[PDB]
């Protein structure tokens, strides 16, 4: 019954998710589920400090997502 | 009083069956054309003959 | 050697241990049960607020909203 | 639009049979990959299955379906006997070929 | 299903406003929108909870953090809804 | 003002109108007696509860002139404005203009065509393709507009053929086949690839109120067992892929001789199954059926003459005709999105000038432009009205306007009237 | 496409230093090395240790069981 | 989950073997109880029964809050009470003193 | 759940879990608590009466309904 | 299931603690599956702020703290499934 989000317009694109606590985090979208777990290439991490931390290929839990931003026009 | 009728499907396929003598075996109004109502009505009111219909 | 945490809950079962809740308070005691919701029974357990301790309560019974992590000694 | 129904001639027969009046079918896709398995739940079957494809009632209900009035019919009013033309169709189709001249008068 | 998801699927395609947990008001058209409250919205003007104007051309929602939507006033006269 | 009874509101009709997103403008074509205005007549009555098919004769809602009545043939393309929804539940607001399919009649399409930016093109199949299908998907083709093509007429394969499923396959695939042909030949664009996996061609019978494409056959399953997507389902119900049923999957090899393909397995025998219940079995195990689809008929509802019965029971099973919808929205563009091909093919001067820009974003506030091709008259024959539709801006009742007429130039300026 | 969780089976694989982020709390983070999971995505680490963000003091927690509801992120290094 | 039978007793079995044991000896040797719950409360009292929820019936409790001014424990009695079971902390058999 | 069948456009309160307060024309509901509301007023404490139209409220956010007033005609 | 036993307690002048602080005092009327209440003869004290007086209320179970019940209430004959 669990239905997974259309993401397929978000695929392979630069997107800037942000996080519950005030954090912010950018990367490109490899995949999804449909609980809205986002596997994410070359990630890196910009802070509220002002500085970026690349880390790679990473997993955000769904449920501490806030919002999509497409950098990259879809 | 004996007004109305209903019956079942074999029972019209077995009467449909019988009475194969008095009935036609046409399927679509593709006959009849020229030979029909509306053209005897055009053919009365124009005065003409059909080859075959009234005068 | 893949170990699930499920077989590491109902195969650790006895040892004494510390759970951490969302708070950050921490639970000293040895488990006595655990189900596969990972609700958690353990006995006898201590407090500690930061570190320090508070005083002695008894045996608690755990929920799964309450709880951070499961650590061992 | 001509009407291209044809006639049964043997009850043996299936009723959907390719009846060699019929001319033939002259024979031969993004398709997706296996791969990407797509399993259906267990108790999901294709509609009416228990039932056959045809009884021994479906091609005698094909052909009145094409049958003049009444016999295409299955339920109506009486008529007073009188009323029924039974002749009606003879005269009102065309002459026949070879009949003398006062047949066609 | 029941009937505000159907009247949420009927927005699509007009100019909604959304307030989510984090205080923040996104008004735009909204492209796509599911039976869960994920919504894809497009030409965003965005408010934050200090007041800065930005402009956010692709947002996508997810339906956990948000508050509420406010939806155009002719959705009155919807099938459903009626 | 008095209006018959209708689903839906008519201020929900007047403000759909603003968003030019939800509006589709679509020519219904084809060769003659395919079954069009039968078409229009079933969406009107689907909009119309109060609206109904005799039972011995056709309705010819859309067919309004003498002429027609008494010759049973299209004279005037008439066009028609309703809204409907698709599979989601999502209202549309549809522009359909229903076009003669004799030959001699053909500026009758023309006329058409300029005013609107996709095509439905129906094809009997029983018949094919024949000489004005394939003039006028030439025709449709060189004034640019998108195209889809519904095959009418499918219980001809059913109740008159009497032709087996594979069969009655190979002759839709043909059908298709030789659509696909006639649309490569005279198109220089490669992306115009018809077939139903693409949700491109529907299937429909205008007698009995038959209408589906893939999509909502599958959201027929989704409504019945469950738990199925729908989207994913209907894109293997099509081409030579077979079901196995011990594994419960898709796969490209037969497991038996007697595999049969997915579409005569999944669609087509129900739907043979669900006619020869009706029209062979009424008396014995029709109730059996209705029971096992979910149906229940009134005990005055099985007393109908064998026509009028199966009309109930394929719209009680089929329901609204939700495919039309989907193929219409998804592959005829909105004229927001159509317009700049539109400007750029019917407005002299290109669309590289200033009022082209202008006209290319359909902006419902600037300059009105508006372009009548056909003529309507009255009942008295006094005085005509003008039909068309507006490029740009907004038209109101009062408004003082100019009329140019078709040798108006800059240069000139003589074919002009206020 | 990748799915999350043949990329945690792929963590699994390959042992890496996996360090998580948690709900709310955005000064103290863990790293670990992950050796299962589940349906719920409840997750075992080998050698774990708190770093916060302004304390910054690494204390050892060996194998723990950090549960579903409060993960974030699941970064390396 | 991969039991999907009508005839459920395993929430029981649950209240027997599992971790909810602890409330169902303060069913049967009706014992005091003491529950910590998420506006730092602390209440003290006897429960009758409670479900898979831990939406449990409380009687004759006394519960306790503090209050900032600094930080002093108040008190009040209540005769009966119903308890939803997201809204705890944790759940405590208060242990034998003697 | 025909106790809300009976509260059909009646011009209801709605409290959040913030403290804000949405009242709205009640138009329809869900199994979720999810709100249609028509010609809604948010007040919040400084009162101000901000105007919003038709809000669809999530039951994750709501805590508390009451009515103010008839459904007009 | 424990919310059934709450729609057998119709008609009781009981209170309601949230989760936010606020009490209610009311006799209850209607109780859901999800333990949806709806109230009547409402005198509503909210945290920090006045006691008001309200006809009909919808409280979301979800934001149910606590109840309280009176003293009359034979409990040992209404729990039996
Ligand atoms: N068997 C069958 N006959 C149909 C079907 N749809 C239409 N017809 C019949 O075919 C004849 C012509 O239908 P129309 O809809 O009038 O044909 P048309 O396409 O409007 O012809 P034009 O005037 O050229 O537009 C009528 O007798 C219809 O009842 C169908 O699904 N099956
Ligand atoms: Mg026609």
């Amino acid at each position: 019954k669990a239905h997974p989000p259309e993401l397929k317009k978000f695929m392979d694109k630069k997107l800037s998710l942000k996080l519950n606590g005030g954090r912010h985090v950018q990367g490109i979208l490899r995949g999804f589920d449909p609980f809205m777990n986002l596997v994410i290439d070359e990630c890196v991490e910009m802070a509220t400090s002002g500085q970026q931390n690349n880390i790679g290929m990473v997993v955000i839990r769904g449920n501490s997502i806030i919002m999509l931003e497409a950098l990259e026009r879809v | 009083t004996y007004q109305r009728w209903q019956f079942t499907l074999p029972m019209m396929s077995t009467l449909y069956r019988l009475a194969n003598q008095l009935l036609t075996d046409l399927v679509d109004d593709n006959y009849f054309y020229l030979f029909d109502l509306k053209a005897f009505f055009t053919s009365k009111a124009l005065n003409m003959a059909i080859p075959g219909g009234p005068k | 050697l893949p170990l699930n945490p499920k077989p590491f809950l109902n195969g650790l079962t006895g040892k004494p241990v510390m759970v951490k809740l969302k708070w950050g308070m921490e639970y000293k005691g040895y488990l006595v049960s655990v189900d596969g919701y990972m609700n958690m029974q353990l006995a006898n357990t201590e407090e500690y607020i930061d570190g320090a301790l508070s005083g002695h309560l008894g045996e608690v019974l755990i929920r799964c909203n309450n709880v951070l992590y499961i650590r061992g000694v | 639009p001509n009407v291209v129904f044809i006639k049964t001639e043997d009850p043996d027969l299936p009723a959907f049979y390719f009846d060699p009046l019929i001319n033939p079918i002259s024979h031969r896709e993004p398709l997706p990959d296996d791969d990407e398995e797509f399993e259906l739940p267990e108790f999901v079957e294709p509609f009416l299955k228990d039932t056959p494809l045809y009884t021994d009632n479906t091609a005698n209900g094909i052909a009145l379906l094409w049958a003049p009035r009444p016999f295409n019919l299955r339920s109506g009013r009486t008529r007073r006997a009188l009323d029924i033309p039974l002749v009606k169709n003879w005269y009102r189709e065309h002459c026949p070929a070879g009949q003398p001249v006062k047949v066609r008068v | 299903i029941g009937v505000p998801i159907k009247v949420l699927h009927e927005a699509e395609g007009h100019i909604v406003t959304c307030e989510t947990n984090t205080g923040e008001v996104y008004r735009g058209k909204l492209i796509e929108a599911e039976d869960n409250m994920n919504c894809q919205m497009s030409n965003i003007t965005v408010t934050y909870r200090d007041g800065r104007v930005a402009q956010l051309e692709q947002v996508y929602i997810r339906g956990s953090k948000i508050r509420f939507l406010i939806l155009p006033d002719m959705l009155k006269n919807a099938p459903m809804l009626k | 003002q008095t209006l018959p009874v209708t689903v839906y509101e008519m201020d929900f009709l007047a403000d759909l109108m603003d968003n030019s997103e939800l509006i589709r403008n679509v020519t219904l074509c084809g060769h003659l007696h395919h079954g069009k205005t039968c078409f229009v007549d079933c969406l009107i009555e689907q909009t119309h509860p109060e609206i109904r098919k005799r039972y011995d004769q056709d309705l010819c809602y859309t067919d309004i002139l003498f002429t027609e009545q008494e010759r049973g043939v299209g004279i005037k393309s008439t066009p028609v404005t309703v809204v409907l929804p698709d599979t989601k539940g999502k209202s549309y607001l549809f522009n359909i203009m229903d076009t003669p399919g004799h030959v001699n009649f053909s500026d009758e399409v023309t006329a058409g065509l300029r005013i609107s930016d996709g095509v439905v093109l129906f094809i009997d199949a029983a018949e094919g393709v024949m000489l004005n299908t394939e003039r006028l998907i030439k025709h449709a083709v060189q004034e640019r507009l998108a195209v889809t093509v519904c095959i009418n007429k499918i219980d001809r394969l059913i109740l008159e053929l009497k032709l087996p499923p594979t069969d009655a396959y190979y002759k839709l695939r043909h059908i298709v086949d030789e659509v696909n042909g006639l649309i490569s030949m005279y198109s220089t664009d490669e992306n115009l690839i018809l077939s139903p996996l693409l949700g491109n061609v529907c299937f429909s019978s205008s007698q009995y109120s038959i209408c589906f494409t893939l999509g909502s056959f599958a959201k027929i399953y989704a409504d019945t067992f469950g738990d199925i997507n729908y989207q994913e389902f209907a894109k293997r119900l099509w081409g030579d892929i077979y079901f196995n049923p011990k594994t419960r999957k898709f796969t490209k090899k037969a497991p038996t001789s007697s595999s049969q393909r997915s579409f005569v397995e999944f669609i087509l025998e129900p739907l043979y199954k669900i006619l020869a219940q009706v029209v062979g079995d009424v008396d014995t195990s029709l109730p059996r059926t209705l029971d096992e689809l979910g149906i229940h008929l009134t005990k005055e509802e099985l007393k109908l003459n064998i026509r009028p019965l199966l009309r109930l029971v394929c719209k009680k099973f089929f329901g609204e005709f939700t495919g039309f919808v989907d193929m219409c929205v998804q592959h005829i563009p909105s004229p927001k999105v159509g317009a700049k091909p539109k400007i750029e093919h019917t407005y002299t001067g290109g669309v590289d000038s200033d009022l082209g820009e202008a006209m290319s974003d359909c902006d419902p506030d600037g300059p009105l432009m508006c372009h009548t091709t056909k003529m309507y008259s009255t009942d008295d024959g006094v005085q005509f009205h003008a039909f068309g539709r507006v490029l740009s801006g907004t038209i109101h009742a009062g408004q003082p306007v100019k009329v140019l007429g078709e040798n108006y130039t800059l240069e000139d300026e003589e074919d002009s009237q206020i | 496409m990748v799915q999350p969780i043949n990329l945690i089976f792929r963590y699994l694989q390959n042992r890496s230093r996996i360090q998580v982020w948690l709900y709310e709390q955005v000064n103290m983070r863990i790293e670990g090395c992950i050796i299962g999971f589940d349906e719920y995505m409840n997750l075992v680490l080998d050698d774990a240790e708190e770093i916060h963000s302004k304390t910054k003091s690494r204390k050892q927690l060996g194998r723990i069981m950090l549960k579903g509801d409060n993960i974030t992120l699941l970064q390396s290094v | 989950e991969m039991t999907p039978e009508e005839l459920q007793k395993r929430e029981e079995e649950e209240f027997n073997t599992g971790p909810l044991s602890v409330l169902t000896q303060s069913v049967k040797n009706n014992t005091q109880v003491l529950i910590n719950c998420r506006n730092n409360k602390k209440l003290l009292g006897r429960v009758k029964a409670f479900d898979r929820h831990c939406n449990m019936v409380l009687e004759n409790v006394k519960e306790m809050w503090t209050e900032v001014s600094k930080p002093v424990n108040k008190d009040r009695y209540i005769s009966k009470m119903f308890l939803r079971g997201d809204s705890v902390i944790v759940v405590l058999r208060n242990p034998l003193i003697a | 759940s025909s106790k809300m069948l009976q509260h059909i456009d009646y011009r209801m309160r709605c409290i959040l879990q913030d403290g804000r307060i949405f009242i709205g024309t009640f138009k329809a509901f869900d199994k979720h608590m999810n709100l249609i509301l028509c010609d809604c007023d948010e007040f919040r404490k400084r009162e101000e009466k901000r105007v919003l139209g038709l809000v669809l409220l999530r039951g994750e956010n709501l805590v508390s309904m009451t009515v103010e007033g008839p459904p007009p005609k | 299931k424990l919310v059934r036993f709450l729609m057998k307690l119709s008609h009781e002048t009981v209170t309601i603690e949230l989760k936010n602080g606020t009490q209610v005092h009311g006799t209850i009327t209607g109780v859901d599956v999800s333990m949806n209440t709806h109230l009547k003869a409402v005198k509503m004290t909210l945290k920090n702020r006045e006691p008001v007086q309200l006809e009909t209320l919808s409280i979301r179970g979800n934001n149910i703290r606590y109840f309280i019940l009176p003293d009359s209430l034979p409990l040992d004959t209404l729990l039996v499934d």
